[PDB]
């Protein structure tokens, strides 16, 4: 170590020639493969590749769909990858007309299998779900390939276009009149304990609050009826041991001015969505509240 | 240019078989008690805490405080350990008893059950890497038991 | 009519081979060629022993 | 003692698309802006001949036929991998001892072998894709002979 | 390797390393001579035809 070594500012990652160019220059050998520029070499987002059967890929052809991993309770597929739209079928929050529309969209054996597996078991819904991230690609086929980011912005190969996050309009939720400049977005699953069986509500919440306790206090204010239902079931129906009235999972952050309303088209049917233009994913785990 | 790493020197003589054993573990999660630049091999692993009158839950409490690091490179006279940073991707070895799936969330647990690097009185006791629901089930079952 | 070798070939071990045979019970034929090519940087030897 | 009588390596042979006789069916062209192109097409204009008819028969009116043909895309791909050990020794010199030089040379040769292997694989894949396209468009003997 | 079409599985790089060993088989043949033959080969008596 010496003074000049300390003074020297670090090398620019962009002005050093890459390893392949280094080797070719060292031997002074030509190659057919273009090598001077490496694509995705400066993508800071972390991505993964997922295989999914043809029946499940609908409304996820467009980039920006939220991707969930669901448990089948079986050893043959073990896990399936489904979108928030498919969960729209099961959620009580979604209206009748939209439910009919996106139920007519998912008329495939795989989607119906997913629904049967979801309703079959005795567990609560959130125990069967694991969130992966947002998708931005599609290669269609009998088995389709989806690439999903799990930490970062949504953009194509050259960053020449940034993708948004699409939320169906019935699931979108806000609790403040004037938005804070920075918004955090959360996934909420809340259970209503009626007589026969629990009806789950599914929401995506955009909020300025980052503290857990304040956020959960606001949520308990907004969902008082479901807490009353939880206590009522605890009283009337012993030997049923419910847990939780709802769970909250954090996934992402975006600016308030990026929020917009839009529609999605698939097989000449229009679904209306809320659109988070420059959304960047940052996943948390399910935290439960009562 | 190098990346930042932590150096570990073995205070015991190593045969070729021992170093050949170490290089098999070139991506395992090694717990370390303190963030320190140079350490001796006794500090590696959980063997330093092992006790006859204490058990699982105290080891869990201690593992809460330890620093997790990944073994990066094996050489003569020294070991290179890399301490991971939040938000970056890394390669880890499934030393646990259970297979993994894409999207799984893993958490570290004390081992419950081949032995690695039996030196004169020290052993490389690595922890368990397990998906979260299994860890919850194990904790509840053990507490009830 | 065909040309054939008139006599057997001869294989001789080098003194470096003697040292390695004594110390490690092993022989590497053309040891010096391997050494020279390794230190010079060539990947390929011209022919086998 | 044990003896080692030489060490041998696979002398791989190289295949080129333009050298194969299958290339006779192709008309190969390089186009640097191909990634920006969406679709390409050609258009044909045909006017048919006709023969004058006798009395009492319907006359054949002149007709023109327009057809167009579109292009189809079929990209190919293949990966190759490098280890972090290869990458660190490719661009580092620890004290410059002869063992370090050996390791640098090994990293360089590793990446060079990978590049050559991948280029050969790309040539073979081009041949494979072209053959698959030709088989896709080619009908069997009984169809064409019936026609 | 052959490059595959989009969506198909790709071919991993593969290195195969093989060793081959030698075998041994000696041969022998005897010949014999008589005591009288050795006597007349080694020594001679009073010189005569």
């Amino acid at each position: 170590m010496d003074a000049r070594a300390v003074a020297k500012r670090p090398r620019d990652p962009a002005d050093e020639d890459n390893e392949l160019v280094t080797a070719l220059k060292a031997k002074r050998e030509v190659n057919t493969i273009s090598v001077r520029y490496l694509y995705h070499a400066d993508h800071q987002a972390l991505t993964a590749r997922f295989f999914v059967p043809e029946g499940l890929v609908e409304f996820e052809a467009q980039p920006g769909a939220l991707l969930i991993r669901m448990e089948t309770g079986c050893d043959s597929p073990r896990h399936l990858y489904i979108s928030l739209y498919l969960l729209g079928i099961r959620a009580s929050n979604v209206s009748a007309s939209t439910r009919c529309l996106l139920e007519s969209v998912y008329t495939a054996s795989a989607a119906r299998a997913a629904l049967q597996w979801l309703d079959l078991g005795p567990h609560l819904l959130h125990r069967r779900l694991e969130t992966l991230g947002c998708v931005k690609t599609v290669s269609l086929g009998i088995t389709s390939l989806l690439t999903c980011v799990m930490r970062g912005y949504l953009y194509n190969t050259l960053k020449t276009e940034v993708f948004a996050l699409m939320i169906p309009k019935d699931m979108y939720l806000t609790w403040e009149e004037t938005r804070g400049r920075l918004q955090y977005v959360y996934l909420i699953i809340v259970y209503d304990y009626d007589g026969p069986e629990t009806r789950p509500g599914i929401y995506v919440l955009t909020s300025s609050i980052a503290h857990w306790q304040t956020l959960v206090d606001v949520a308990r204010g907004k969902f008082a009826r479901e807490r009353c239902s939880f206590v009522n079931r605890r009283i009337t129906r012993p030997r049923q041991i419910p847990l939780c009235t709802g769970v909250i999972q954090k996934l992402g952050w975006c600016l308030a001015d990026d929020i917009h309303t839009s529609f999605l088209v698939h097989k000449e049917l229009k679904l209306s969505v809320v659109r988070l233009d420059n959304f960047s994913v940052e996943l948390g785990d399910f935290r439960e509240f009562v | 240019a190098m990346e930042a790493n932590i150096f570990c020197t073995f205070d015991h003589k190593l045969s070729i078989a021992d170093v050949g054993k170490l290089t098999k573990l070139v991506a395992a999660v090694v717990p370390i008690p303190q963030r320190l630049h140079l350490i001796k091999h006794y500090q590696l692993g959980l063997h330093q805490f092992v006790d006859h009158t204490r058990g699982y839950v105290r080891l869990r409490g201690l593992l809460r405080n330890m620093t997790l690091t990944l073994m990066r490179r094996v050489e003569g006279n020294q070991i290179l350990l890399h301490v991971p940073t939040h938000g970056l991707l890394y390669t880890v070895l499934n030393t646990g008893p259970v297979t993994w799936e894409k999207g799984d969330a893993l958490c570290v647990l004390p081992p419950l059950f081949e032995n690695l690097l039996t030196l004169g009185q020290w052993e490389l006791v690595l922890p368990w890497i397990v998906p979260m629901p299994l860890a919850l089930e194990i904790n509840q079952r053990l507490l009830i038991m | 009519t065909v040309s054939a070798p008139a006599t057997y070939g001869n294989f001789v071990l080098s003194p470096e081979n003697a040292v390695t045979a004594i110390s490690y019970h092993s022989i590497l034929a053309d040891f010096n060629s391997y050494k020279a090519h390794l230190t010079s940087g060539q990947p390929h030897l011209p022919n086998d022993s | 003692f044990e003896a080692i009588f030489g060490t041998f390596c696979n002398r791989l042979e190289w295949v080129y698309f333009l050298t194969s006789g299958l290339a006779a069916a192709a008309h190969a062209i390089k186009f640097h802006d191909l990634n920006k192109l969406t679709t390409g097409k050609m258009l044909f204009h045909v006017q048919v001949p006709r023969v004058a008819s006798g009395a009492g028969l319907p006359t054949s009116r002149q007709t023109t036929i327009m057809v167009t043909k579109y292009s189809e895309k079929s990209p190919i791909t293949i990966p190759f991998e490098l280890s972090a050990a290869c990458l660190t020794y490719l661009r580092e010199t620890f004290e410059g001892t002869i063992l370090d030089k050996i390791l640098n040379v090994e990293a360089m040769h590793t990446v060079l072998r990978a590049l050559k292997n991948t280029a050969d694989a790309m040539e073979r894949g081009l041949i494979h894709s072209f053959l698959q396209t030709l088989l896709r468009k080619a009908p069997p003997y009984f169809v064409v002979q019936t026609l």
